[PDB]
């Protein structure tokens, strides 16, 4: 229940859920998930619980060109995770935080269960 | 010495029937003293000045015309309508004098209208590409009002840029280069490319060196990376030349408390 | 004498006036910027003003009044569309009203081949008969031809 | 690059009859003039290599009887600048082939105000290489 | 900037003072008067004569073709009008019109007539509907009546020059000028039109070696040009370019930019003189008559740059001499296979480089563009550079991550990321350089293999080729080579083995990597890469595919064109000319995958 718990608190003002758990360490890097300076620009931070690990996606959209809308996020596995969600940052202007999750609950006693490469699309 | 509400009065008296181009040329002198140590404005008698100024107008007598450009120019922020001026306005471009056509451009800034502006484009091209610079020059400040006002699509324009990227005069030379680095000063790295657009490249009307100096630093200077060969490229250079000032400017920039090469500074400094 | 040569933009009158005036022509714009201008005719000093009307400047045509006395007035002859009417009336009326002191002489342009109505028509329809009034001619003209501007001129130096 | 923040045409009598204000930032005429009070006064009458007020620059060319202003910040370059300073108030006074007075103001006001236009338009230097401009100008 | 630039010398014969030429477009064949006296048609095609003709033996001085008419309109100097129908060269009809040296014809296209300068201080309209009616006389001389041009923009008004150094220009009403300004210092010998209805230049030649350049509606003098090196026997406006093609009284050519005015080029065909021109209206061939002979040369592209996000945005830059700025388009709407669709507006660049050259990023993404001879690559939705640099040659390493170079000189530099790749650098003769996959290098008539990280000759095949195109995968691939045409298999064991073996050839390259499947004998308008399937055009308008063993039309192309793109999902083409129109004929990819699958069995 880490420091990383207190996101797994701050993950939770959302009701969307299919389940958490509460987190158990957290990312030992945040990625961008868009480049340097993108047309949009992420970073994004995994964090795990004991059930579930929820990457959420911390951002600025870009491009003053743009405004994302009907965002959600894909992520398709290799090394399990069952996957329950997608998560849309319903708008998401320029320069701008905003919130996109995606959500798995972590399989723990399997060989091959919680390490994975997840393959994201942004709509 | 003297005095405004008669004068005001008494200004329309050259747009009375009057002839004496002298007189009126007092007058007009007047009114822009009384503007000079400060005048209130306003539209009622602009615009009873407007009927006036106006009719005025089979002068040929040049200093005649260069009187006009100074009220004009007056107008500006404060402005009052540009149609009638534009066959006025026409007529200083078709004029064959170089002359008329500076002072136009330089009242309309502040002031102006987009829409009329795709024509007025026009004879921008031609300002752009003419030999004798001054007028070219007397164009390009305008811009930058224009640019107050907006200047993104005096942006469009890069390419005349270009066109004109070739320069021989030194003034001038340093002219292209101001406005160009605020439009690429909106971005990073073409400029990285511009430096490399120099880089073959000396420069006429120095000045431009200057202006680049800062800039040449600019980037360098969040750690645009190498200054080794780069920056010391421009150091030889700026090191060498007898425009002591320049040697000055990189030296000045360069205070580096351990030295970041600490002796070459010394024999610049000894030479300071 | 302000004279004032009135019209569109678009007209061709400016065409009509260098040709004249300087015996040579311009675009069947008229002006965008203006024209004064002045000529001697007869060794008499004339000023010429000449508008490519055009509407914002048309509504502030009005824009100006002193040392008014003379019209030309062009309208283009064939021109079936914006001259009678409201408009015409209006113009016509204000401006007469307005400058009671000046002799109204309009003309009628590019005439080619007429491609009015009735010239009887018209000329009624601006109430030229209303006449009991100021010097008055309703004169004819295609441009090319210039098919009656010397006597606009000339009965025009009448005094 | 916009330098003048303005420029003044002064007195030895520490008055301003020719002020442009390249730009405003303290609004008014009146504002200025206070400021005439404080400095030139205390300038009067004698000028400096080097002035600044406050972060800003000061420059300016003199003559015995008659003063001149330029403002700019100081945070650039003497040199040019003061080559400018300088090219102005040869450009003149080649141009006039005279030294300023009260009297020269008089003597032709229009000038003035003509020269006043040429240079610097508001703020920045448009014009110049006076003995050009001198020959370029006459009309 | 350079000469990295279409000149063709596009056909060529040696002869006499050619001194008219006059273009058949409807059919581009072309009509010279010579200083022998006997003029000829030509199709320059194949060097080949449609006709020539005698129609006097003293130098015939002026030509026609009527295309609407159908016929050829043809002047000699015994001042007789004698008119062939060009439908044989069957010869209709015959008068005198201009009774002195009859210089020049100018012809309305839309209105039925010839317009005709001569010699005699006159210029005369006669009608050809009316039958060769003196239908009216121009006049308003000073001298003899060396040239006519018709100002067709608007046919209706028309342009003379004259050596008494003056220029009408003419009103109908007005068989007189409308005014005649004082051009030249020397004579006006000729008048030329501005290519655009949008703006008017003129140019008129004089040896004096000024130019001077006309606005009419001003009516300026806009001004006057000056450099040269020998009394200009003609310059003239590009039309496809904006540049000055400048010509001399020696025959010397020399090239200002109709926007650097930088004398761009010199060349010399010392074929003397230039005598006439004619240009493609089309504004890309053009053929003068020189003192030796004469030369026709051919200065063109095919295209555009722009390449096509899968999304549906062709950004394409320019539109042919237009500024970059104008990209995008990811449009909004459908409509049937036949008919024609809308485009939407916002452009975006104005760079200004001029390019010949636009790859996608693989993944359409950042597009490598080349212009000037040196590579901006942008970011492009970003519409910001992302890189530049001086060209010679190019890969993207198809990856979509690194990109290699042929650098001016010839000796391999690549760079991934600004890096220089050198684990793999060979330097050997080339030809050209190939990416993809696989490394080519392609020299000494030879295509040879490179690995992608040290190099390895891992094959040489017979020939050299003109272009590859890969499958996507790889795979099978594609190279295109002139008429004939092969698809490949490249087999990765062999080398995993034998590398790890180390002892093989490698000046064939090892003969134990690759290995040929089979060829179509082929010609390529374009061609495509549906995976591994060749869809392909063909010059010959058929666009194809060759599927199963078979090669299918889908269908035929008016002439042949661009491949619009696929976008698969659409399952449609999208078709595209080079002229902004878009056709689409849906296909649908699975019937190919099916087909290819089930061959493989795959049936189920």
């Amino acid at each position: 229940a880490t420091r990383q718990e207190i996101f797994q608190e701050q993950l939770a003002a959302v009701p969307e859920f299919q389940g958490l758990g509460p987190l158990f360490k957290s990312s030992p890097e945040p990625v961008a998930l868009t480049e340097s300076e993108t047309e949009y620009v992420i970073r994004c931070t995994k964090h795990t619980f004991s059930d579930h690990l929820v990457f959420q996606f911390d951002c600025t959209n870009t491009l003053n060109d743009q405004t994302l809308e009907n965002v959600t996020v894909q992520m398709e596995p290799t090394e399990a995770y069952e996957v329950l969600s997608y998560v849309p940052a319903r708008s998401l202007p320029y320069n701008q935080p905003g919130t996109c999750y995606t959500l798995v609950a972590l399989p723990t006693e399997d060989p091959t269960a919680v390490a994975c490469t997840f393959s994201c699309v942004m709509k | 010495h003297l005095e405004k509400s008669a004068v005001l009065q008494e200004a329309r008296v050259f747009n009375e029937t009057p002839i004496n181009p002298r007189k009126c040329a007092h007058i007009l002198t007047k009114i822009l003293y009384l503007i000079n140590q400060g005048e209130h404005l306003g539209t009622t008698e602009a615009t009873e000045a407007f009927f006036a100024m106006t009719k005025l107008f089979q002068s040929n007598d040049p200093t005649l015309r260069r009187m006009c450009y100074l009220t004009i120019k007056e107008m500006s922020c404060i402005a009052e309508d540009v149609i009638i001026v534009t066959s006025s306005l026409t007529k200083d471009m078709t004029g064959k004098e170089d002359n008329y056509r500076g002072p136009a451009v330089r009242a309309l800034c502040q002031i102006t209208d987009s829409t009329m502006l795709q024509a007025v484009e026009r004879y921008m091209k031609q300002a752009i590409v003419d030999k004798v610079p001054s007028v070219s020059s007397s164009a390009l400040v305008s811009s930058l009002h224009l640019l107050k006002c907006s200047f993104d699509v005096v942006k469009r324009w890069v390419n005349e840029a270009q066109e004109a990227a070739s320069s021989d005069n030194i003034m001038v030379q340093y002219h292209a280069l101001g406005l160009l680095y605020h439009v690429r000063k909106n971005d990073r790295l073409a400029v990285s490319k511009m430096i490399s657009k120099f880089t073959r490249h000396g420069l006429k009307s120095p000045f431009a060196y200057c202006m680049m100096i800062r800039v040449a630093s600019k980037q360098l200077e969040e750690e645009d990376g190498s200054r080794d060969s780069p920056l010391f490229d421009f150091i030889e250079s700026c090191l060498r030349n007898k425009h002591e000032m320049v040697v000055y400017e990189a030296a000045s920039a360069i205070v580096n408390l351990p030295g970041c090469s600490a002796k070459e500074l010394a024999p610049a400094v000894s030479v300071l | 004498m302000r004279i004032l040569m009135v019209g569109l933009d678009g007209a061709g009158k400016t065409t009509v006036l260098y040709k004249l005036k300087l015996g040579e022509v311009i675009t069947t714009i008229p002006t965008i910027g203006f024209n004064v201008e002045t000529v001697q005719y007869k060794n008499i000093s004339f000023t010429v003003w000449d508008v490519g009307g055009q509407d914002r400047i048309r509504s502030l045509w009005r824009h100006y009044y002193r040392n008014t006395e003379g019209v030309i007035f062009v309208v283009d002859s064939n021109d079936r569309s914006r001259i009678g009417e409201a408009r015409e009336v209006m113009q016509r009326m204000l401006n007469e009203d307005e400058l009671r002191n000046a002799a109204w002489l309009v003309f009628a342009n590019k005439q080619d081949l007429p491609e009015a109505m009735s010239a009887a028509e018209i000329t009624e329809k601006l109430g030229l008969h209303s006449i009991r009034n100021r010097p008055w001619f309703i004169q004819a003209t295609c441009a090319t031809s210039g098919e009656g501007l010397y006597e606009g001129l000339e009965w025009l130096s009448n005094s | 690059l916009y330098t003048v923040k303005a420029i003044l045409i002064l007195d030895n009598d520490g008055d301003r009859l020719f002020a442009k204000y390249y730009d405003d930032t303290y609004p008014s005429v009146k504002e200025q003039k206070a400021f005439e009070k404080n400095i030139f006064n205390k300038t009067h009458r004698t000028d400096s290599e080097i002035a600044l007020l406050e972060g800003l620059t000061v420059v300016y060319k003199s003559s015995i009887d008659l003063y001149f202003y330029v403002i700019g910040s100081s945070y650039e370059n003497e040199l040019m600048l003061m080559a400018v300073l300088n090219c102005l108030f040869d450009s003149l006074s080649q141009m006039l082939r005279k030294n300023v007075e009260k009297r020269a103001l008089l003597e032709n006001m229009e000038g003035l105000f003509l020269a006043v236009d040429e240079i610097v338009d508001g703020g920045v230097i448009l014009e110049s290489d006076p003995q050009q401009v001198v020959h370029r100008v006459a009309l | 900037m350079p000469l990295r630039l279409d000149i063709k010398r596009k056909l060529t014969a040696r002869s006499d003072r050619v001194k008219s030429v006059d273009l058949h477009p409807t059919e581009p064949w072309m009509l010279a008067s010579l200083y022998n006296g006997s003029v000829c048609v030509w199709n320059h095609e194949t060097q080949t004569l449609v006709k020539t003709f005698e129609v006097c033996d003293l130098p015939v001085r002026a030509a026609k073709f009527v295309a609407r008419k159908n016929w050829v309109v043809t002047g000699a100097d015994d001042m007789q009008i004698r008119v062939f129908n060009y439908n044989t060269l069957e010869r209709v009809h015959m008068f005198e019109a201009h009774s002195d040296y009859i210089r020049c014809i100018a012809v309305h296209p839309t209105q039925p007539f010839i317009l005709t300068s001569s010699d005699d201080m006159l210029i005369k309209l006669w009608d050809w509907d009316k039958k060769w009616s003196c239908s009216q006389v121009f006049e308003g001389h000073t001298h003899y009546v060396m040239q006519i041009v018709i100002n067709p923009k608007d046919n209706n008004q028309f342009a003379s020059a004259s050596l008494d150094r003056t220029i009408k220009v003419w009103q109908l009403g007005s068989s007189s000028p409308n005014f005649t300004l004082e051009g030249h210092e020397k004579g006006v010998n000729c008048i030329d039109y501005y290519s655009g209805g949008d703006k008017p230049y003129l140019i008129s030649g004089a040896d004096d070696r000024l130019v001077k350049i006309w606005d009419y509606q001003n009516k300026t003098c806009v001004q006057t040009l000056e450099g040269h090196a020998q009394n200009v026997s003609c310059a003239s406006f590009h039309p496809e370019l904006p540049i000055i093609i400048t010509g001399s009284e020696d025959g010397t050519v020399r090239i200002w930019h109709s926007s650097t005015y930088r004398l761009e080029s010199t060349l010399n065909y010392g074929m003397e003189r230039v005598w006439c021109v004619a240009s493609l209206r089309g504004s890309n061939n053009v053929a003068l008559g020189y003192d030796e002979g004469s030369i026709i040369v051919k200065l063109g592209r095919e295209e555009p740059a722009m390449s096509m996000d899968a999304n549906g945005k062709i950004i394409w830059a320019k539109h042919s001499e237009v500024q970059q700025a104008n990209l995008k388009a990811m449009g909004d709407t459908e409509i049937k296979d036949g008919e024609r669709l809308p485009l939407a507006v916002k452009d975006m660049g104005s760079c200004e480089i001029y390019p010949q050259t636009i790859q996608h990023n693989p993944n359409g993404r950042f597009v490598v563009v080349c212009g000037d001879g040196e590579y901006i690559i942008y970011t492009a939705m970003a519409l910001r550079n992302k890189s530049f640099g001086s060209a010679q040659e190019f890969a993207w390493a198809h990856d979509s991550s690194e990109y290699a170079i042929r650098e001016s000189n010839s000796i391999v530099k690549i760079f991934k990321n600004f890096k220089e790749k050198k684990s793999f650098k060979p330097d050997f003769g080339a030809e050209s350089i190939y990416g993809g996959f696989l490394l080519g290098v392609r020299s000494v008539n030879g295509l040879a293999f490179y690995d992608w990280e040290n190099t390895e000759l891992i094959r040489r095949i017979e020939i050299q080729p003109k272009h590859i195109f890969w499958s996507d995968s790889g795979e099978l691939v594609c190279i295109a080579t002139e008429e004939s045409f092969f698809i490949l298999k490249y087999l990765s064991e062999k080398v995993l083995a034998a590398q790890e073996t180390h002892e093989g050839v490698t000046e064939d390259g090892i003969e134990d990597a690759f290995e040929v499947l089979g060829e179509i004998q082929e010609i390529v308008k374009t061609g495509l890469w549906v995976g591994d399937c060749f869809i392909y055009t063909s010059s010959v308008n058929r666009l194809n595919y060759y599927v199963g063993g078979e090669i299918v039309t889908i269908a035929h192309l008016d002439r042949t064109m661009y491949l619009l793109g696929y976008i698969p999902k659409d399952n449609r083409l999208y078709l595209g000319d080079k002229e902004l129109n878009i056709v689409s004929y849906s296909l649908l990819v699975s019937v190919l995958e099916y087909q290819t699958a089930v061959m493989r069995r795959d049936f189920s």
